[PDB]
């Protein structure tokens, strides 16, 4: 959240949030009723978007779902798809926080160290992040778009 | 070991820098802890008082001495901040003669002052959030001033 | 749109950071580091 | 004895794996290489008694004892048998070049060899000095244009520079 | 090519003179300036492909409006034109901390460039947007000497007023 | 510490789902109000001495907490109980802005009846001192963001009791 | 995915200069009738 | 036109290359033996107009067929336009010492020069004969073994300046010729 | 590297004898005729400053082609290269005459310089000429018939000092050519 | 090898200088040393088959056990290898006195013979008595100079104290 986030950066130096701070914090809420809307057509979309998304993975790395891969087998594809739907959850989370701490906290701490435990090629997730950021995208306007295109392009990095 | 609560690149330069030997251990352990994972992890969930005893714990190796070095770091604390408090700890006189600037603080176990060695044990042997005790709140006050 | 000029510099400059640390992990895995006999012998060293 | 190409075939066969988008296209690029790697080997093969002999000359020079009465390339026997181990290493190292892989210079060759010249007595400190001139002498002959396009072989020469820096350091 | 030493030997070659005493007092200020001027080069010749990585995306950070198609950057090989236009004005500052003037970035650099920024649809705002995050990132005890520093940023907002 | 965004994001995610018609009303019901604590929040901290100034002259200042025996008596006694009313006036502020009492039982109230037992701080003219707080803000900030402000004062009171 | 190690933004150079040159007091001093690491 | 350090950014252009601490360091030592080109220009200037007046009657006294008629130096009229084309070519070589190459020297005193002497009828081989001793009287003076005026310096081998002010009047009877 | 004595224990230990009798000769004469060699170094490097600007001078009105635009010794940051390749050379040819042994030179110096003056593109022809100069005057400062300046030595002969820093500059030209 | 001559032309190299005027001096300090260094490794070359019989049998003399079957006396072969040992190290001395130097020793005789020794099982006192024997025989008249005498006294020294 963004009223979290700048409240422990005044916490740390001990001191008020300056004009600067509060003057953030202010555009912040009056842009609820604008932000509430990009994650509602997020919200609405899961089906064309996880759906759209693992397609379109599934044919630049054929290789995690060939006999062999992590994701291979009706069951482990679906654990698969389920994985994208919980990262496409996240995003509509940090779009209403208006910062990437619900991604951080849910899904990005620890992920490296998780998916080398399972066996899951983590270059694998992040091509299917990226693939989601292709169908999300066409959805949204000029503006609108680059907003959340941010929490996708984070949630790459991040992750590798 | 950091795998389990960072995402990966907070303290990445860090390391880059000191396994080129362009910063000392104490260069590192000042910028270690005065980095966004310490502040997350050491300083946001827990108040100023159990601040001070965590502070001393992982830079010297031992609980807070007196009631007059309580008093002397929650100034600080309330003033200047986290990265204020970690100063005045590694460029301390006592860090300096015990550590230096080529060591990597340890346990400590100490002896002379009244209540430091059993105050210092009970810090050491518990594990990490085991409760939110504190173990060293205060002294209880002598009489006096 | 006050809210995004506000946070674009923050952003892009966060997202750096995170590319930077991805091009030193694999310089560093090339150039040696992480196999040595010490990294091997734990069990989040031999995922690496 | 596997090539490159089967070398990645044998690295994903112990994970149980079809081959990766990237490694089909970096095998793409070993293709396009393709016919100056074969200059290469033509190039070093059609030299390889001069780049034995010339070497071989190069080295009784600097280490004269070698040839002394007590030395180990002392005889008509131990003289003959000097140059066929040089002739053998080169064989093996043009052989590791066609294939874009060190593993019919390694086990063919350079498994076993550093305990078996200890048991025969020969100074495998001085062997490595006769393997770096054989490879000065080929990669001086690597790069020269004479016959073949003008072009860039540059990491065609440090990869051959590099099989005759593996067998230098296992014979001591 | 525009210098110290340029300035005044295309003075008195205008005025039909020899080289006098204060076109030599010149020259002397070439030999003090050149010991903060040459360490920023030096510095600037060694760090120059992650200065123009971290200013080249604070351009695509600050105007994402310029990866919709039919915009400057929509495709990759037109996003890596862009810091290739970065590495350029990168390289030409380092060739005037050499020369120690303005020559090779008005030859080289600025002349001609309305002209073909203009056509080819480039805006300049977001040229000046990767200069100032490099004007801005400096950081005269970390990053290079006190005065190595004001005449790294004094090249810097030379760029920044002649795209402006 | 996590605030009214925080805990409604966590009470979908523990259920794994996306935000519903009833989440959007709660969240809806924070930014309308988010306007008024960011004017109450500019306007403490630009008061912040004289509140604490009004509020111990009504409360602490001639009776026997500041005479001969008192806690407050000696020099360091009285300037270091005025840096605690610093720390509950800044904390009061930054749980009114997150519209969550999540930080002060963290970072203010864990160990604190603790630490006053120990040396012997008076707990009921405490209280005393965090109230007259609550009237010398309430008067700053109207009625409105005083009301929301109090929320947050009653909270410490509850807490160190 | 996206790895940015280098220059990414524009082609290596060939660097196929190599050439020798004579190291005048870089010349590394070696045993005459010997080979080093002792025997 | 060109100095020595646009000369150096003009060689790392060709190559899209960053000048960097393989060729700044013959950069630095130009800076640091830079009060002895300094001190080598004021010797030049100094001596100018008897340096002029020394190599042209020289030239006469080389060969004494331009004193006769038909001669080229011959008349009054042009004995002042051969002292006053002599120390142009003093002029454009000490912007060439002073510079550091020999590009203010091409371009603007060189260029059409040859064209210039034989649509004149200027005789060739007198004028390099007249460049020759002021090559002489150069490198004379900047290594302070003039005979008639000693000047005080420092101490200290100004050698290489000597061999480069005459590759610099070299330059000069090469474009001539 | 080797001096006269290091190369005549490598040349008996490469027979297993000791050093003793013809070989045993050469080295009394070195230790005689020691002060006499040491002249011979002293006339050389009190002028190394002018011996390598007057041969790289030299060559250059001989074949004025290197300083037009083209030529190799063009621009000041080539012709500053020249003259630190005149004193590289006279500096090994001064180390080789002092240990009466041309290891030195054929090592440090000559070893990969032809492979270096093609792959940068310097004259070949050229380069062996401004060696041949030198050549020249270090016979003759060895000799003492130095016709602009003599030196103050003992009397005696000479001779074989000057003929073995002859065979050192031809073995420079023999290098690269 | 450090030589006679070599040691100063290496030291007048890394710095890149010419051969000074105090660089001749230690030149002819060291062709001065070396012609008493001489007369002693040339009486060792004239005469070293009967400095070597007479240093072997020493050996045997003190240490009449190595005879013994089972010894590394035992055969005749056995004490020829020996009187060769005696004249190998007799050899590289006589290179170290014409060198100035002890370079021939170093890397010709002491490096890696301990580890041979061990293997070989050869005692090292044995080696050592038969040098100690060579160094006191030395009579400073009726066999070299006396300055003679200290250079070929420290060679020796310099083996006896390298093999023990
Ligand atoms: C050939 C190069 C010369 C020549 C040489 C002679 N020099 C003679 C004697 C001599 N030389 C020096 C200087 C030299 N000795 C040093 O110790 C040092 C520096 C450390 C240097 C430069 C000295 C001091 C002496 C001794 C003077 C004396 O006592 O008489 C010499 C005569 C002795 C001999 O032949 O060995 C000769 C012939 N003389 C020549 O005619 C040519 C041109
Ligand atoms: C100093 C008063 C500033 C400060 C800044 C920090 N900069 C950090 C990294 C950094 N800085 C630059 C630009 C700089 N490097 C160069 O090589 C040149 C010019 C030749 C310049 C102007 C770059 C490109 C980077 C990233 C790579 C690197 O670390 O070298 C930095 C590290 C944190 C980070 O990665 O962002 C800091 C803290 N230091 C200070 O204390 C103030 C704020
Ligand atoms: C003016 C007097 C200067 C000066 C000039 C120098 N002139 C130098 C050499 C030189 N001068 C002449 C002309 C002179 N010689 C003649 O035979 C006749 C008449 C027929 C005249 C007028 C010639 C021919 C030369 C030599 C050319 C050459 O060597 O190629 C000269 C260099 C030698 C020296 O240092 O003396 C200088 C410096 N000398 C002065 O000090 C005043 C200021
Ligand atoms: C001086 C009065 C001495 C002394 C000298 C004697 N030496 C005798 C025989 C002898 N000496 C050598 C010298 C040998 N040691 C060396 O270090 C070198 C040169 C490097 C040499 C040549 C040898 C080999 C021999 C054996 C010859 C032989 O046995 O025939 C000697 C006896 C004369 C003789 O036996 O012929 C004497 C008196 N002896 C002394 O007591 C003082 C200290
Ligand atoms: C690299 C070490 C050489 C060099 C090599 C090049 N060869 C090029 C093209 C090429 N090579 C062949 C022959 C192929 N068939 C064979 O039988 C053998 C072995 C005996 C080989 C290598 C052919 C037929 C061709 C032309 C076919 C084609 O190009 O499609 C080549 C590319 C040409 C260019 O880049 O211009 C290169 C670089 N060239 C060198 O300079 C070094 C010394
Ligand atoms: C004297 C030592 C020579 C000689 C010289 C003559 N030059 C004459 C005319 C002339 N010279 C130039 C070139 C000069 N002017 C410049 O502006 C520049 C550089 C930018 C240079 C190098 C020009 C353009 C002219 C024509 C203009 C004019 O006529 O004044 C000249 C006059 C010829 C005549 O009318 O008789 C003379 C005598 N001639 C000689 O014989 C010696 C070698
Ligand atoms: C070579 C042509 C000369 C020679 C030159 C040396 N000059 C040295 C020091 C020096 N020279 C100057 C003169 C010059 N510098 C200027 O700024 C101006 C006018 C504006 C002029 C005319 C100065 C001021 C200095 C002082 C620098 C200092 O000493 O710190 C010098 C010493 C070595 C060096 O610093 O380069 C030399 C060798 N000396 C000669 O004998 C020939 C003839
Ligand atoms: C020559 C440069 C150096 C040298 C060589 C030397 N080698 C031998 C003897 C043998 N060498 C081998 C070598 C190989 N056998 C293999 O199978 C392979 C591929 C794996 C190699 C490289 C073998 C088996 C022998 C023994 C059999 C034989 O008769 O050759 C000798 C002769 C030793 C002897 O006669 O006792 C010599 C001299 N020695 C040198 O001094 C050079 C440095
Ligand atoms: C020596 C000095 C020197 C320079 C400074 C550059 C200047 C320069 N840049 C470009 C060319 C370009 N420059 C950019 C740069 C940008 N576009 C964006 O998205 C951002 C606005 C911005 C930087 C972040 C792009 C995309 C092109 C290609 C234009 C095109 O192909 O249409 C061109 C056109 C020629 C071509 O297409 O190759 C020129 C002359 N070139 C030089 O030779
Ligand atoms: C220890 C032994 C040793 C040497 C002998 C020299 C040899 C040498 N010279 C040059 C480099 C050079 N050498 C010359 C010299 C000449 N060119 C000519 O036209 C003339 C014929 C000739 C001198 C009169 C020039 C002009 C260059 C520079 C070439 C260039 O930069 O393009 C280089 C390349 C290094 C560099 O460019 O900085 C080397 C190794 N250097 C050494 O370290
Ligand atoms: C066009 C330009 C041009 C030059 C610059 C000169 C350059 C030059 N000088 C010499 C030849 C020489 N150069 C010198 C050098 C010197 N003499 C001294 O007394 C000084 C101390 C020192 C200069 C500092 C010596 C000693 C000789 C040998 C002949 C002589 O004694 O002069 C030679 C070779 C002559 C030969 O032996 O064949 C050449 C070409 N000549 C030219 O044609
Ligand atoms: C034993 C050490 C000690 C000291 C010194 C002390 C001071 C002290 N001074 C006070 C007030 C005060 N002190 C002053 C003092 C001054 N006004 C002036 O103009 C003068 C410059 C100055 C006196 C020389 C005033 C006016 C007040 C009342 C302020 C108010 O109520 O607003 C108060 C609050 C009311 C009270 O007296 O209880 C304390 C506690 N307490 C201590 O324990
Ligand atoms: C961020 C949350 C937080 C709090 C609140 C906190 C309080 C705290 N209050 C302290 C003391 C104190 N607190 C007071 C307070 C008071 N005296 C009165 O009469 C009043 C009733 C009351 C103020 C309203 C006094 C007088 C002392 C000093 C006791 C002494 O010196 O013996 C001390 C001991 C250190 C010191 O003396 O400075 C701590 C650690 N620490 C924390 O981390």
């Amino acid at each position: 959240s963004i009223v979290t986030k700048s409240i422990v950066n005044a916490d740390a130096e001990a001191r008020y949030l300056s004009p600067g701070e509060l003057d953030r914090i202010k555009s912040f809420v009056l842009s609820g009723q604008r932000r509430l809307r990009i994650a509602q057509t997020l919200t609405e979309n899961r089906e064309r978007i996880v759906k759209q998304g693992g397609q379109q993975l599934f044919q630049r790395r054929p290789d995690v779902v060939s006999p062999g891969g992590n994701a291979y087998g009706e069951e482990m594809t679906a654990t698969c798809l389920r994985d994208l739907d919980y990262y496409l959850r996240l995003v509509t989370y940090g779009i209403i926080a208006g910062d990437v701490t619900p991604i951080e906290e849910i899904g990005l701490v620890g992920v490296k160290e998780m998916y080398s435990a399972l066996g899951t090629p983590i270059s694998g997730v992040a091509e299917g992040i990226r693939c989601m950021k292709d169908v999300a995208c066409s959805l949204l306007s000029g503006e609108d778009a680059a907003e959340v295109g941010f929490y996708f392009d984070y949630t790459l990095a991040a992750m590798q | 070991d950091i795998s389990t609560f960072v995402i990966g690149n907070e303290i990445e330069n860090i390391k880059i820098q000191f396994i080129k030997g362009q910063i000392s251990v104490k260069e590192m352990i000042n910028a270690l802890g005065k980095s966004s994972v310490y502040l997350k992890e050491f300083y946001n969930p827990y108040p100023n008082i159990k601040v001070i005893e965590l502070g001393t714990k992982h830079f010297l190796g031992r609980a807070p001495n007196n009631q007059a070095e309580i008093r002397f770091y929650n100034q600080i604390l309330a003033s200047c901040g986290l990265q204020a408090f970690i100063d005045m700890l590694t460029n301390s006189q006592e860090y300096a003669e015990i550590f230096g600037e080529v060591r990597v603080p340890f346990r400590r176990f100490p002896t002379l002052p009244a209540a430091n060695f059993p105050n210092t044990n009970t810090l050491f042997d518990k594990q990490t959030k085991q409760n939110s005790v504190v173990i060293v709140p205060s002294f209880k006050a002598i009489t006096g001033n | 749109a006050k809210f995004r000029g506000s946070v674009l510099a923050e952003r892009g400059a966060m997202i750096t950071k995170a590319e930077s640390a991805t091009a030193s992990v694999i310089t560093s895995l090339r150039d040696g580091l992480y196999s040595g006999e010490a990294q091997l012998l734990t069990a989040s060293g031999q995922r690496l | 004895m596997l090539d490159a190409f089967a070398k990645v075939v044998a690295q994903a066969d112990a994970r149980g794996e079809f081959l990766s988008n990237t490694q089909i296209d970096a095998l793409s690029k070993m293709v396009k290489e393709g016919n100056q790697r074969l200059d290469i080997v033509n190039k070093v093969t059609s030299n390889a008694s001069a780049i034995v002999t010339n070497s071989a000359r190069a080295l009784f020079a600097e280490q004269p004892q070698l040839i002394q009465p007590g030395g180990n390339a002392y005889t008509s026997r131990r003289m003959a048998a000097c140059l066929r181990d040089m002739e053998i290493v080169l064989r093996y190292v043009s052989y590791a070049m066609i294939a874009g892989d060190s593993s019919v210079l390694d086990d063919r060759c350079l498994n076993g060899l550093r305990e078996t010249y200890q048991a025969l007595g020969t100074p495998g400190s001085s062997v490595a000095v006769a393997i770096q001139k054989m490879k000065d002498a080929s990669v001086a002959l690597a790069n020269d244009t004479t016959g073949t396009p003008i072009g860039d072989c540059s990491s065609l020469v440090a990869e051959l520079a590099g099989y005759f820096d593996r067998a230098a350091v296992s014979v001591v | 090519m525009k210098s110290v030493i340029t300035t005044v030997v295309s003075a008195a070659d205008a005025a039909g003179r020899f080289p006098s005493n204060s076109d030599l007092e010149s020259i002397q200020g070439n030999i003090q300036r050149s010991a903060a001027r040459l360490e920023a080069a030096e510095k600037l010749a060694g760090n120059h492909e992650a200065v123009v990585k971290e200013a080249g995306d604070a351009c695509f950070a600050k105007y994402a409006y310029l990866k919709n198609p039919g915009e400057a950057g929509e495709n990759q090989e037109k996003i890596n034109k862009c810091y290739r236009d970065v590495d350029h004005y990168m390289r030409l500052v380092n060739y005037c901390l050499v020369v120690g003037g303005t020559g090779p970035l008005d030859e080289w650099g600025i002349a001609g460039a309305r002209e073909v920024y203009r056509t080819l649809n480039l805006p300049t705002s977001a040229y000046v947007a990767s200069i100032a995050y490099t004007r801005d990132r400096l950081c005269v005890p970390r990053d290079m000497s006190a005065q190595a520093g004001v005449e790294f940023s004094a090249y810097l907002d030379y760029l920044i007023n002649a795209l402006s | 510490m996590q605030d009214a965004i925080t805990s409604v994001i966590n009470a979908a995610d523990v259920q794994g789902k996306y935000l519903d018609a009833n989440s959007v009303e709660k969240l809806r019901g924070y930014f309308q109000t988010g306007e008024l604590r960011v004017r109450a929040a500019a306007t403490i901290a630009a008061n912040a001495a004289t509140i604490i100034k009004e509020a111990v002259a009504k409360s602490l200042l001639y009776s026997d907490i500041t005479r001969p025996g008192g806690n407050m008596y000696t020099t360091r006694r009285y300037a270091a109980c005025i840096r605690d009313l610093d720390y509950y006036l800044r904390y009061a502020t930054y749980g009114m802005l997150a519209g969550d009492p999540s930080i002060l039982d963290e970072r203010v109230l864990n160990g604190l009846k603790e630490t006053y037992n120990s040396l012997g701080v008076p707990i009921g003219a405490t209280i005393q001192a965090i109230q007259a707080m609550k009237e010398v803000t309430g008067s700053l900030v109207g009625s409105d963001a005083g009301k929301e402000m109090g929320l947050y004062f009653d909270y410490i009171c509850s807490g160190l009791s | 995915v996206a790895a940015k190690v280098g220059a990414f933004w524009k082609p290596k150079a060939p660097k196929e200069v190599p050439y020798k040159r004579p190291m005048g007091a870089n010349t590394p001093e070696l045993p005459y009738n010997t080979v080093p690491r002792l025997v | 036109m060109l100095d020595a350090f646009s000369r150096v950014v003009v060689n790392s252009d060709a190559k899209a290359a960053y000048v960097g601490g393989s060729d700044l360091q013959a950069l630095k030592s130009f800076i640091a033996d830079g009060n002895k080109r300094l001190d080598a220009v004021n010797s030049i200037v100094s001596n100018a107009s008897c340096m002029v007046s020394d190599a042209v009657s020289g030239m006469i006294c080389e060969n004494p067929g331009l004193i006769s008629p038909g001669g080229n130096c011959y008349t009054n009229r042009r004995m002042a336009a051969c002292l006053r084309d002599g120390e142009i070519i003093l002029r454009y070589v000490s912007y060439a010492l002073l510079a550091g190459d020999a590009s203010v020297l091409e371009d603007r005193c060189l260029n059409g020069l040859k064209e210039t002497y034989i649509a004149l009828g200027v005789p060739t081989n007198s004028s390099i004969r007249a460049v020759s001793i002021m090559k002489a009287q150069a490198v004379a003076f900047i290594t302070n073994t003039a005979t008639e005026r000693k000047m005080s310096f420092a101490a200290g081998d100004c050698t290489s300046l000597a061999s480069e002010v005459a590759s610099y009047f070299d330059r000069v009877g090469a474009a001539i010729s």
